RNA sequence: CUCAAAGGAGACUGCCAGUGAUAAACUGGAGGAAGGUGGGGAUGACGUCAAGUCAUCAUGGCCCUUACGACCAGGGCUACACACGUGCUACAAUGGCGCAUACAAAGAGAAGCGACCUCGCGAGAGCAAGCGGACCUCAUAAAGUGCGUCGUAGUCCGGAUUGGAGUCUGCAACUCGACUCCAUGAAGUCGGAAUCGCUAGUAAUCGUGGAUCAGAAUGCCACGGUGAAUACGUUCCCGGGCCUU
RNA sequence: ACCUGGUCUUGACAUCCACGGAAGUUUUCAGAGAUGAGAAUGUGCCUUCGGGAACCGUGAGACAGGUGCUGCAUGGCUGUCG
């Protein structure tokens, strides 16, 4: 129900239903509920208040949610200051990975803004 | 990236240059067209004029620049912005 | 005696041998039901021995190479076909009434310069 | 092509032949994870020292007739345009126009 | 609109190719530069001596060259002299042994090379290309070409627009796969630029 | 076409009934050329629809199909300024061909989990003469009602 | 066993050749000529100097293939084989 | 027997009936694998657009010649308020995902294709056969089918973007490569006016290969699998041919 | 093929002439490299022991070079009506 600081949904499966974490994909949910000895199809409101405790104890071993978002800003942040091309790009708000600004680029620059 | 079995990559003049200036002290900005090499710890506190393509860019080497190419902080594209 | 009939359809070649026996159909060592799950293939392969009212009177082993399911079905009926007229010629006039004597000739249209396809042409503008 | 264009060609291949045992050794020596970490990056900064042109990769496919730089085909060392006329002269052995 | 080359649809039905050697993809594009630069030796060496076709065999490790002139004579030269000189030239080129053969081309007038040759001569010596022509079909028709075509494009007269004049004698039907058409091609240079010139010459189906 | 060469290209009999009319409603219902998949929702819809129907699966496709079917369709014809709907009588041969596509239309843009639930239903619908197909023959009927005088 | 490979751009040569072999190797036992697969190498280029990317010239060059099986090879034979000046054009690798 | 690839056979309006000017021809029929151009391709008249290409090349003239020539390093051709063309991937349940399991064609390969085995989550790495190839390798067909699950949600749809960690090629991947792993999870719920392709093994859809090429395809060229709908017709719109005005 | 900067001027690429050096091979330093300054090792091939030519240089000057312009001076090739 109530991992990692967030409410899981409980209809879902538990591979599906562990996504909802920040910094949780498949593979990691996989990987938790084989440790934890849980079965991917099993619902989240099937499981005991023990087994979802084992869940907790899993999810504890990843870094997840807010603590994995100081990372990715700090990350970010240390590129910015850096002035590295990268951390321009961050700060202009165009794309880092060399991708083409000529068009496209739209999820970076936005929606399109008339001259 | 380049592969971490073949380690990382540096010119070769320019790692002479870096441990003669080391070696010798505190000294005027060094001057080289190798963007391609890899910020090295013992060029901390070094000043490195990298080219741009038409000038060198002055960059003072910090711990955090360790492990980035040089040419990362020369930037060789002008824009100001259109209609500005 | 074995009756021999060699089908063809698409890029499929199909060998089929007819001997008397009791309705059973081998294909590639495998039975019919086995080698095709589409019910059409396996109708398109018992339509001969349908037509001619043959179909528990006669034992068929049948190998079959290339092509697809849908090409491999329609190369055991025409082999299948050749084979029946092989064991009696008289089938043949109903056989032919069928269109099951004809070899279809249709096949893959080559991919064209300048076109996305065979036919389909790049969007104009 | 310019003359000056086909002079590069003909000293890159020349280099890469000259240098070719060489270079070849040192990148086994950086490629191979036996070889001693100091062994390879010293392999590492003697590639450098060797002349870029040794280097196959510089080499760019020229047209043998013409020093085209594109259209280039390998079976015939010849671009696009001199492999068709050479083809309805019937110089080039075997080949004529297609047609499935 | 833009017209097929004649000798390269015949190939295989009607031609032959000029060079007729097997070679693996390793060697198909050295053997092919050789037979260039041979061709191109010949060509120049051999310019006046009425060279219609170079025909080069590969046979084993070495070269065999095929040369197709009007005047047989002069190419082989006094006891077979000018003839070693070439076989000499083609060896070094060629890096393999060279053998050199020469085959008498019996009327020339119906040789599409050698006509396109003559008239690009004439241009050249500023012959007037009406007349250039004109000689070259009733010549071709008279040693009993069942037709001929002859083009000349460019500067004609040395006018300051270029354009394209063709004469046509007989049956030249160049959409027979069948029929025998020989095609060649010449380009004169002159004072005022380049002028081209194509010649083809029918000698019947088949 | 100009020439009116055209030809009829034979149809294979549906496989489990053995009907040429419902291999055509395969063919029309398939798309990319994936007849298996096509064959599976029509199969299923038609067993579904049988349940209900308490009649032969050919049976209940042929009342649905009679509520479906369209006897007059109107053709545009320009005339002058004006456009004129004319009324034409449909053909036997494409009065089937009209039914089946829609049928199969409305069935596609019914909200029901599965297409095979939703051809299920629009089939039942059109024999109690209630679906958006019926709806469609009933439109065009009025359209050729209200343009009989051309 | 002596198996000779030949290779040729032009069909009518290379049966030329291989008649030549059967008959020379006649005069200990030979399998077939077998007809190998024909290896057809297509190649397609822009035929304008510039642009017009859809103007094309579609070329083919066909590799003919004969398999011939000398079996149980006499001395003579192996010789006369050696002997034996096939066409040019035609490249035979022979193989023991 | 399949197949390989050489040489042959076969289709001719040849036969039959009707129609037509005792015609050409047309229509139907028989036989036949194929029927009237059997399917596809190559093949492009005289000419038109001073159409395209002096940057493939060649060439008249003009121009530069310690420079408009030549060499090198770094940068650029990858820029980004924006507009357009051609594509790719989607918006899901005729689907997504998992597991299991069928059936191709065509092609390439020696500074190459590289198996097996071992190692790595993987991209790959190590070791090392075979194959200049109907032999060996690339190399797994995919859609499909069975079973299970998801249940109409911005989702178990979509996969953009970004962070971190890697691999490989290459002197070298900062500008500016491909690929992998973990995490992230955008727009998008079927598209205004308008507009394109396609008449059958076609469209649609599904994979496969090749050239270029160190590396770098959603492009191009090619290959099979599955496989439709519809054509009443010629009033209309558009273009073309012939005769006439 | 563009830009910035560093460089060369019979020249990256040809023919010719004179002159000196086999060609080459292995290395050092400086330089971003181009390149320059060095060192060491080869010194053959032909050869009427006249020699040549192999290929390096150096020095002229005839020349080389140009993806510079004109596709409205052209050839060739191509699209297009079709
Ligand atoms: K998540
Ligand atoms: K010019
Ligand atoms: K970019
Ligand atoms: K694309
Ligand atoms: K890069
Ligand atoms: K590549
Ligand atoms: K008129
Ligand atoms: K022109
Ligand atoms: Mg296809
Ligand atoms: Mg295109
Ligand atoms: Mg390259
Ligand atoms: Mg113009
Ligand atoms: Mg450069
Ligand atoms: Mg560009
Ligand atoms: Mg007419
Ligand atoms: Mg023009």
């Amino acid at each position: 129900a109530r991992i990692a600081g967030i409410n899981i949904p409980d209809h879902k499966h538990a591979v599906i239903a562990l996504t909802s974490i920040y910094g949780v994909g498949k593979t990691r949910s996989k990987a938790i509920l084989a440790a934890a000895g849980i079965a991917e199809d099993v619902k989240i409101s099937e499981l005991s208040e023990g087994q979802i405790d084992t869940l907790r104890d899993e999810v504890a071993k990843f870094v997840v949610e807010g603590d994995l978002r100081r990372e990715i800003s700090m990350s970010i942040k240390r590129l910015m200051d850096l002035g590295c091309y990268r951390g321009l790009r961050h700060r202009r708000g165009l794309p880092v990975r060399g991708q083409r600004t000529k068009t496209n680029a739209r999820t970076r620059k936005g929606p399109r803004k008339p001259i | 990236p380049r592969s971490l079995k073949k380690g990382p990559f540096i010119d070769l003049h320019l790692l002479k240059k870096v441990e003669k200036a080391v070696e010798s002290g505190d000294k005027k900005p060094l001057r080289t067209w190798s963007r391609r090499s890899t910020i090295f710890p013992n060029m901390i506190g070094l000043t490195i004029a990298v080219h741009n393509g038409r000038q060198h860019v002055p960059v003072f080497v910090t711990d955090e620049m360790v492990g980035h190419k040089l040419g990362e902080f020369a930037p060789t594209r002008t824009y100001r912005g259109h209609a500005a | 005696n074995q009756y021999y009939g060699t089908g063809r359809r698409k890029s499929s070649a199909a060998r089929v041998f007819i001997k008397p026996g009791n309705g059973k159909i081998v294909i590639n060592q495998r039975s019919l039901e086995q080698y095709f799950g589409r019910e059409t293939a396996r109708m398109v392969v018992r339509q001969p021995l349908e037509l001619v009212d043959m179909v528990e009177k006669l034992d068929l082993y049948i190998t079959v190479k290339g092509g697809g399911i849908s090409g491999q079905a329609g190369a055991i009926r025409h082999g299948i076909t050749r084979a029946l007229m092989e064991y009696d010629e008289s089938l043949r006039s109903e056989l032919r009434k069928a269109g099951f004597v004809t070899r279809d000739a249709r096949q893959v249209e080559r991919k064209k310069v300048g076109l996305r396809k065979a036919r389909r042409r790049p969007q104009f503008s | 092509a310019k003359q000056s264009m086909k002079a590069r060609e003909v000293k890159r291949v020349a280099l890469a032949d000259k240098y070719f045992a060489k270079r070849a050794e040192l990148k086994a020596i950086i490629s191979d994870v036996n070889a001693s970490d100091e062994d390879r990056w010293n392999a590492v900064l003697k590639l450098q020292t060797l002349p870029r042109d040794s280097s196959p990769s510089r080499q760019r496919n020229r047209c043998r007739q013409t020093g085209r730089p594109h259209g280039f085909l390998r079976k015939f060392g010849l671009s696009r345009i001199k492999v068709r006329e050479a083809a309805m002269r019937g110089e080039i052995p075997g080949l004529k126009k297609a047609s499935w | 609109g833009q017209k097929v080359h004649p000798n390269g649809i015949r190939l295989g039905i009607v031609k032959p190719w000029n060079s007729t050697w097997f070679a693996n993809t390793k060697e198909f594009a050295d053997n092919l530069d050789s037979d260039f630069k041979v061709r191109q030796y010949l060509t120049k060496e051999l310019a006046k001596a009425s060279v219609s076709r170079i025909v080069i065999e590969r046979p084993a490790k070495s070269i065999r060259v095929t040369i197709h002139t009007a005047r047989p004579g002069i190419v082989i030269g006094k006891k077979g002299e000018d003839v070693e000189k070439l076989r000499k030239v083609v060896a070094d080129i060629a890096g393999v042994p060279a053998q050199i053969n020469i085959a008498e081309v019996r009327k020339p007038e119906l040789d599409a090379k050698l006509v396109a040759d003559s008239i690009t001569s004439q241009l050249e010596r500023r012959v007037m290309f009406r007349r250039a022509m004109k000689r070259a079909v009733q010549n071709a028709m008279r040693l009993g070409a069942k037709g001929i075509k002859v083009e000349v494009s460019g500067r004609l007269g040395g006018a300051e627009i270029a354009r394209t004049e063709w004469y046509r004698e007989g049956r030249v039907p160049l959409h027979t796969l069948r029929a025998d058409i020989d095609y060649n091609t010449s380009e004169a240079h002159t004072t005022y630029g380049v002028i081209g010139v194509k010649v083809w010459i029918f000698k019947g189906e088949i | 076409p100009r020439r009116r060469v055209i030809g009829q290209r034979k149809i294979l009999p549906d496989p489990k009934f053995g009907s040429e009319l419902l291999a055509k409603f395969v063919n029309i219902l398939m798309v990319d050329g994936k007849k298996s998949t096509a064959e599976s929702i029509v199969y299923s819809a038609l067993e579904t629809l049988a349940q209900r129907s308490g009649k032969s699966e050919l049976e209940a496709f042929e009342v649905a199909l009679e509520n479906v079917r369209p006897t007059v369709e109107v053709k545009s014809r320009r005339v002058g300024g004006s456009t004129y709907q004319v009324p034409v009588e449909v053909r036997p041969v494409r009065r089937n061909a009209l039914a089946m596509r829609w049928i199969v239309e409305a069935a596609r843009k019914r909200g029901d989990k599965s297409m095979a639930l939703r051809l299920a239903n629009e089939l039942s619908d059109a024999a109690e003469n209630k679906g958006t197909a019926v709806k469609k023959r009933e439109d065009v009927h009025r359209m050729a009602e209200a343009n009989k005088a051309f | 066993r002596i198996r000779i490979r030949l290779k040729a751009f032009d069909h009518r040569l290379i049966d030329q050749a291989t008649a030549e072999i059967v008959e020379t190797a006649k005069r200990a036992q030979v399998r077939g000529p077998i007809p190998l697969p024909t290896r057809k190498e297509r190649f397609t280029v822009l035929i304008s100097p510039h642009v017009n990317k859809d103007a094309r010239d579609q070329y083919e060059i066909r590799t003919h293939l004969r398999l011939v099986d000398i079996v149980e090879p006499t001395e003579k034979t192996v010789d006369a084989l050696m002997r034996l000046d096939l066409a040019a054009g035609v490249d035979v690798q022979i193989s023991l």
